[PDB]
C-alpha cells in the first residue's frame, strides 16, 4: 500500500515537496499519508495509498518519471505504514 | 507493405499536426533512403510542410529531376533554370523536356530545342521548329519518326 | 452519471492528508471536496451544494471535457484534474486563490488553449500540464511561462529567472 520513492531533487522544500507528490499520486487513488515521516528529503518519500491496486498501478506507470529535474525510483517499501 | 508502412507515418504525422517531429523526419529520410518514385517526392513535399531544399537532394540522388525542377520554381535565375535543363536533358520524358524548354524560354533555347527535336516527342519537335521559326528539319522530323515508331514498338512480364 | 447535489451529499468526506478540508460527493457518481474519482464526469456543475467548505477537489478519472461551470469558490486551493479528456479552459474561471492545478493526462492540444491560465491572478503558483499533447509542441515551456508568469514551479519543475529572460527574448 506503501510505496518507496528515491533519487529526488532534494533542494525542494518538505511542505512543497509533499503537496507535489500528493498531487501527483492523487490520481491513482486516494493518499493516505499527510507528511514525510522522514524529515530527511533525499529523494526518501513513502506515499500510502488507502487501496493496493492504487499503489501498483502508481509503481508501474510512474517508473522513472522526471520529477522537479530527476527521474523518480520507485519501489514497494519494505514494511507496512503504521497507519495502515 | 512498406509502403502502406510509410503511408501510415505519413498520415499519422498529418493528424498530429517539435523534436519527436524531427525524428518522424529522419524516419521518413531513412525510409526514403531505403527504398531510393513519386511516393518519395510525396514524402519529401510532406517534409517541406512540416518544417524543403532536400526535396532536390533526394531527386539528385535519384537522377525524376525535371519534376523537382518545376517544384523548384514553384518554391521560387538563368543559370540555374539552364543547369536544371541540362541535367534533365542528361536524364532524358517529353513533357519534362518541354517544361525545361518553356522554362529556358534566345539561341540557347533555339539549341534547346534542336537537341530536343534531335533526341508527344514529334509533335513537340514540330511546334519547336515552327517557333524558331516564327522567331535540316526535315532529317530531324523523320529521324523523330523513326523513334516515335520505336517508342511504339516499346509500350515476368514486365 | 452527472454532478448533482444528490451526489454532493454523501461521498467518502474526510481531510486531505495536507489537512485540507473538504467534504464529498458520492449518492452514486461522481464527487467534489475530496476524491471525484472513477465515476464518468462528463461536465463540471452543481458545484454550489459544496457551499465552499473545501481546499481541494481530487476530479482524476472522470470524463471532463473542459474546466468551465464553477461556482464562486473562496476556499478552493488545489483542483486535480488528472485523466481526464480536458480539451479546453473555460477562462472566467477565476476562483480567486487557485494556486494549484493538475491537469495531466488530458487532451489540450494548442498553446492558446492555455490562454486561460494567465487570467488566474497570482495564486496559481503550481500546474502540471505532463502528459498532454500540447506538450510536445516547440518552446511549450517558454511560452507557459511568457503567457502566466504567475507560475512558480511548472511541470514540477521551477520556473528560473533564465527562461523567464528566454521567454522574454521570445
Amino acid at each position: 500500500n506503501t510505496l518507496y520513492v528515491s533519487q529526488l531533487n532534494e533542494k525542494i522544500n518538505m511542505q512543497r515537496l509533499r503537496v507535489n507528490l500528493f498531487l501527483l499520486f492523487a490520481t491513482f487513488g486516494e493518499v493516505l499519508k499527510v507528511s514525510m515521516n522522514f524529515k530527511k528529503q533525499r529523494g526518501q518519500a513513502f506515499i500510502t495509498m488507502r487501496t493496493i491496486d492504487q499503489a501498483s498501478l502508481a509503481q508501474i506507470s510512474l517508473n522513472g518519471e522526471r520529477f522537479f529535474g530527476k527521474p523518480l525510483k520507485v519501489e514497494f517499501s519494505k514494511s507496512e505504514t503504521k497507519t495502515l | 507493405s512498406l509502403t502502406q508502412m510509410v503511408d501510415v507515418i505519413e498520415q499519422t504525422v498529418v493528424k498530429y499536426g517539435d523534436s519527436i517531429k524531427l525524428a518522424l523526419e529522419t524516419i521518413l529520410w531513412q525510409i526514403l533512403r531505403k527504398y531510393p518514385f513519386g511516393f518519395w517526392k510525396r514524402f519529401a513535399t510532406i517534409e517541406y510542410q512540416l518544417f524543403i531544399a532536400v526535396l532536390a537532394t533526394s531527386v539528385k540522388w535519384f537522377p525524376l529531376w525535371c519534376d523537382y525542377l518545376n517544384v523548384l520554381c514553384v518554391n521560387n535565375e538563368t543559370d540555374f533554370i539552364r543547369n536544371n535543363f541540362e541535367i534533365a536533358k542528361d536524364l532524358i520524358s517529353h513533357p519534362f523536356w518541354d517544361k525545361f524548354i518553356e522554362f529556358e524560354v534566345w539561341h540557347n533555347v533555339q539549341r534547346i530545342y534542336e537537341y530536343i527535336i534531335e533526341v508527344h516527342q514529334y509533335a513537340r519537335f514540330f511546334t519547336s521548329y515552327k517557333k524558331f521559326l516564327n522567331e535540316i528539319d526535315i532529317v530531324l522530323r523523320k529521324t523523330q519518326t523513326t523513334v516515335n515508331e520505336i517508342w511504339q514498338f516499346e509500350s515476368n512480364d514486365d | 452519471m452527472k454532478f448533482t447535489p444528490s451526489i454532493v451529499i454523501d461521498a467518502p468526506q474526510y481531510y486531505v492528508d495536507h489537512f485540507n478540508g473538504k467534504y464529498n460527493v458520492d449518492k452514486c457518481v461522481i464527487l467534489r471536496d475530496l476524491q471525484l474519482e472513477t465515476d464518468s464526469e462528463s461536465m463540471p456543475s452543481s458545484l454550489k451544494h459544496l457551499t465552499k467548505p473545501t481546499h481541494i477537489l481530487d476530479l482524476t478519472n472522470n470524463d471532463l471535457i473542459m474546466i468551465p461551470d464553477l461556482s464562486r469558490r473562496d476556499d478552493i486551493h488545489t483542483l486535480l484534474l488528472g485523466r481526464n479528456n480536458i480539451v479546453e479552459v473555460d477562462g472566467r474561471l477565476l476562483p480567486m486563490n487557485v494556486q494549484n492545478l493538475t491537469l495531466s493526462n488530458n487532451s489540450i492540444r494548442r498553446f492558446e488553449d492555455l490562454q486561460r491560465l494567465r487570467r488566474a491572478p497570482r495564486t496559481l503558483k503550481n500546474l502540471t500540464l505532463i502528459g498532454n499533447q500540447v506538450c510536445h509542441l516547440a518552446n511549450y515551456r517558454e511560452h507557459v511561462l511568457r503567457l502566466v508568469p504567475h507560475l512558480e514551479t511548472l511541470d514540477f519543475q521551477n520556473v528560473t529567472a533564465e527562461e523567464r529572460k528566454s521567454a522574454m527574448s521570445f
